[PDB]
């Protein structure tokens, strides 16, 4: 999923 | 065609609520079908084309489709649509745990692995068997039927529960009400900020709103009110959520062989085991020690100074109130960096128009402007992506760079679109999305540098979305170990800290004058400061991370109290839990904070060893560097890449370098  | 653009961005953000949930179903049918199908061969019957490019091929279908359903709640002006979409993606988690957990795919996986002739598939293929057959021990297939069934729904609670946590943080709405004697120090900032009765501003809790006052706000109360209530988000509603969340990791890691959850996620690390990051961690933070402790006394002079010059009360010691405001005006006094002054040079479009040609430039590439482009709000611009040398179209990434309300509220990269091979044959085209929150233009848009370096930051993954070609999805794009994904990013901040850089970066917004030269040397100077404190809290941040999943019955609060104090020497204020706020821990971060000082040795071994070395705009070496680091993505483990890329193993000289030290 999701890349901070 | 791999050559045009037409037709190969399959998105569209015009989906209502209706159609959303409508689609969400849809695609749980035709996904579905696959899997049964799959299921439904006998075991002889399995080969290369009915069951390993039947599952490639519909993984792709999936999540292709689901980036349509599941991204609307981070970018969606309407409301009801971000909670469709939500929702939506709390039902596709539960549906990819049932898929993932099928034992009929996994016996025919396993099947296809012994009778296949493995030399004759290409090496990519032979992962995508090894990782499959990898995944499905670690969803516990070879367990008994009742035990599977326990871990199924501790794993639907678990996902449920790390979609509540980041929610609750992003949907948080807290506020604050000072005066302007309470605001003191702080720019004419007080001007676009929202008045109340008794002539009283409002201060969320956002990043553009609390750091400008811990950093610049004077009077100790306001920072201490506002430290409170930043480290007491959503308190009550995350600690019931950590409570259930970290004991479920431990059972489930328990139940699938494992002694703590820690250990079953660094196996899929390039770390390898907790060992290795506890060494790297406990051996990092004792060389940090010093630096820890001569900028702890230089920042408690000066506020001794500062409470003597104002004739406040000085307490003698750093509260974690005084940290950032400290640390501030360390960098003025020894540096001469005024951020508020140094971000006039930094206009919005200066920054992307000086960043996508540094990296037009360096990886031989070639961006142009989509005009009249769909896309989810007016301000958010599409981009096409070529070769240059051969006119190949990579991919496309869209800049959503401005805040509204109901935006993701941080800085992050998304994967849209997987730059993998389809049924056809043909290669689809990359889509990724860099998501941050710089001020919107009547003034422009200015950058501090930080914001520059965070926009060089996550534009390192939009390259590595899109740069990255693979055969099969699950590789694609980003998709490589959590502590090596890191790498592509924080290489490229460097680019941020070189003086020729930056004066392509910069430009004064109203004269158009450069930055002038002494103070371009004072700011890649000023890369040292306060890096002991600022590694030091990583560190803390990284220990709290594995100790929280190494055994749970701590108490998350007392735990992160322990290592503020021991590790960074500033302690954690009483009725905090800043791990409630922490939310790295619910976003797949999981045990792997660690990640970033863990990547961050090799990004800094690369840009010594070959790009400084060889000048950091050589096309040769960033074509290197994009050929054996981003085009592979996650075909390859991590420590081969950068085998490839530095023809050995990596050390941390260079990162060492880069702090000082030895
Ligand atoms: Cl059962
Ligand atoms: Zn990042």
């Amino acid at each position: 999923p999701r890349r901070p | 065609s791999s050559y045009t653009v037409a037709g190969r961005n399959v998105l569209r953000w015009d989906l209502s609520p209706e159609q959303i949930k409508t689609r969400t179903e849809e695609l749980i049918v035709q996904t579905k079908q696959v899997y049964d199908a799959v299921g439904m061969l006998g075991i002889e019957e399995v080969t290369y084309e009915n069951c390993l490019q039947a599952l490639a091929d519909v993984e792709v279908k999936y999540i292709v489709e689901r980036t349509m359903l599941d991204f609307p709640q981070h970018v969606s002006s309407d409301k009801e649509v971000r909670a469709a979409s939500t929702e939506a993606d709390k039902r596709l988690s539960r549906f990819d745990i049932e898929m993932s957990m099928r034992g009929d795919i996994f016996e025919r996986i396993v099947h296809l692995q012994e009778t296949c002739d493995l030399g004759k598939i290409k090496p990519e293929a032979r992962r995508y068997l090894e990782k499959s057959i990898k995944m499905g021990k670690r969803n516990g297939l070879h367990l008994p039927e009742q035990v599977q069934n326990e871990i199924k729904s501790m794993k639907k609670r678990m996902s449920e529960l790390c979609i509540d946590f980041n929610k609750n943080l992003n949907e948080d709405d807290t506020f604050l009400v000072f005066s302007k004697a309470e605001l003191g120090a702080l720019p004419d900032f007080i001007d676009s900020l929202e008045k109340t009765d008794d002539d009283k501003y409002k201060i969320t809790l956002k990043y553009p709103h609390y750091f400008p006052v811990m950093k610049k706000c004077c009077i100790p109360e306001t920072r201490r009110r506002m430290e409170m209530a930043f480290n007491t988000r959503c308190k009550e509603e995350n600690t019931i959520i950590l409570q259930q969340l970290l004991p479920l990791r431990t059972k489930v890691a328990k139940l699938l062989g494992y002694s703590t959850h820690a250990d079953f996620v660094l196996e899929m690390n390039t770390a390898k085991s907790t060992s290795r990051v506890t060494a790297f961690l406990d051996d990092l933070s004792q060389k940090l020690k010093p630096l820890g402790e001569a900028e702890r006394e230089f920042i408690l002079n000066l506020k001794k100074k500062e409470c003597k010059d104002r004739g406040f009360e000085y307490d003698g010691k750093i509260n974690a109130w005084d940290l950032y405001y400290y640390m501030t005006q360390t960098e003025e006094l020894k540096y001469s960096i005024d951020q508020e002054f140094l971000k006039e040079y930094f206009p919005i479009e200066v920054v992307t128009e000086g960043l996508l040609n540094t990296y037009q430039e360096l990886l031989g590439l070639s961006f142009e402007q989509m005009t009249d482009a769909h896309v989810w709000n007016k301000s958010v611009t599409l981009y096409t992506v070529k070769d240059k040398a051969t006119g190949e179209v990579l991919g496309q990434f869209y800049l959503d760079l401005y805040p509204r309300e109901g935006k993701y509220n941080h800085a992050a990269c998304f994967g849209l679109q997987p730059g993998c091979l389809l049924p056809d044959g043909s290669r689809m085209m990359a889509v990724a999305a860099l998501v941050v929150n710089f001020s919107q233009p009547g003034r422009p848009s200015l950058l501090r540098h930080d914001e520059v370096r965070t926009y060089f930051h996550q534009f390192g993954h939009v390259m590595h979305q899109i740069c990255a070609q693979t055969d099969f999805a699950r590789f694609s794009g980003t998709n490589v170990e959590t502590d090596f994904v890191e790498v592509p990013s924080q290489m490229l901040e460097n680019w941020v800290w070189d003086v020729d850089s930056l004066r392509r970066l910069s430009k004064h917004y109203k004269d158009g004058s450069p930055i002038a030269d002494d103070l371009l040397e004072k700011l890649v100077a000023s890369r040292l400061v306060n890096t002991g404190l600022l590694t030091l809290r990583q560190i803390v941040l990284s220990k709290v991370d594995q100790s929280l999943h190494t055994n749970t019955s701590l108490d998350a609060a007392s735990e992160y109290a322990k290592y503020c104090s021991e590790i960074l020497g500033v302690a954690a204020t009483p009725g905090t839990n800043m791990p409630a706020t922490f939310g790295h821990l619910a976003g797949g971060y999981d045990g792997q904070y660690y990640g970033y000082l863990w990547s961050e040795v090799f990004s800094m071994d690369m840009f010594y060893s070959c790009f400084k070395k060889e000048g950091i705009m050589n096309p040769e070496v960033g074509m290197k560097y994009r050929n054996l680091i981003l085009k592979p993505g996650g075909s390859l483990d991590g420590m081969d890449m950068l085998h490839n890329f530095l023809k050995r193993e990596p050390n941390q000289k260079a990162f060492l370098m880069s702090r000082g030290l030895h």
